[PDB]
């Protein structure tokens, strides 16, 4: 729950 | 008069003004009396393509970005950090590009704890500046980057030391590409008055945010029509990095009609 919610699960995911 | 009492409502709509709507219909009018005839179905059409021919060329809409720095001023609150954040986000993600952030922002509370929060999650590098010569500098380190995204804090532009302000703090000497961020929500006659004191920078494009927020995109018509410049970018929610889109002349004409 943030306006950044989905930019902070793009991240996440490049980090895998 | 039979269809053009439909296209007479449908401008009634869009909140165009007075005079353009009027214009529009002598135009419709004048084209449809001297050749052939045109029903209540095809009108639409018709009036859509007269009122994107009020507007700049296709060709200075949806300009892409290319330059080296990406700068957006505008008016306070109108989402231009918000928006950049979301520009920024997908040259790196989308088109995988070396970014860096630079901020002005130094007057509004807590401006570049927001943008800081944004570089950090797409960890990037971010410098304040206060004056031209650190963003010169700053300049220097990101010379190995491929873009460089720029905020600024939004100011009463209307008033003019702004304007002053903003010139004398960006160097637009560089290889840079400056949108002017206004608010859907606005009013034409405050947007016009920007639109005015702006003149003597060199602003290459319009990005209008909160497209999802305004009733009807009458207001911001009437600003492009009186306009060397198209629309770069639209934005239509707080959503980072999905809620950007870009439009078309006549793309844009569309939603002005409902
Ligand atoms: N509804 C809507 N809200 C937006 C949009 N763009 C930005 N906002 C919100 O407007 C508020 C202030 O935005 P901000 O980026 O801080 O404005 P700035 O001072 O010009 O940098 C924030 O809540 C943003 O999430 C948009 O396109 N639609
Ligand atoms: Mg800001």
């Amino acid at each position: 729950y943030d306006q950044a919610a989905t930019l902070r699960a793009k991240m996440e995911k490049r980090e895998r | 008069p039979e269809p053009l009492r439909k296209a007479e409502k449908l401008l009634q709509e869009t909140g165009i003004k007075e005079s353009t709507k009027t214009n529009t219909l002598k135009k419709l009018l004048r084209f449809s009396v001297e050749a052939g005839g045109l029903t209540e179905e095809n009108v639409v059409g018709k009036l859509q393509e007269i009122l994107c021919d009020m507007l700049p060329s296709a060709d200075k809409w949806q300009e892409p970005i290319h330059s080296k720095y990406i700068v957006l001023f505008g008016s306070t609150g109108a989402g231009k950090t918000t928006t950049l954040a979301k520009l920024a986000a997908i040259s790196m993600l989308e088109k995988h590009k070396k970014i860096a952030f630079i901020t002005t922002d130094t007057y509004r509370i807590a401006a570049v704890e927001q943008l800081k929060t944004y570089a950090e999650l797409l960890q990037a590098p971010l410098e304040v500046c206060y004056t031209k010569e650190e963003f010169q500098q700053a300049k220097e380190l990101f010379s190995e980057y491929d873009h460089v995204f720029v905020d600024t804090a939004g100011r009463n532009f209307k008033d003019p030391q702004y304007i002053d302000e903003l010139k004398e703090t960006i160097p637009f000497e560089s290889s840079i590409q400056s949108f002017l961020v206004l608010s859907a929500t606005a009013k034409y006659e405050d947007m016009k008055h920007i639109v005015k004191r702006f003149s003597s920078v060199p602003v290459n494009q319009y990005i209008f945010t909160k497209i999802d927020e305004t009733t009807s995109l009458g207001s911001v018509f009437n600003i492009l029509a009186e306009s060397k410049i198209g629309v770069g970018f639209m934005t239509n929610g707080q959503n980072v990095p999905e809620d950007i889109q870009t439009v078309s002349p006549l793309g844009f004409v569309r939603m002005l009609c409902r």
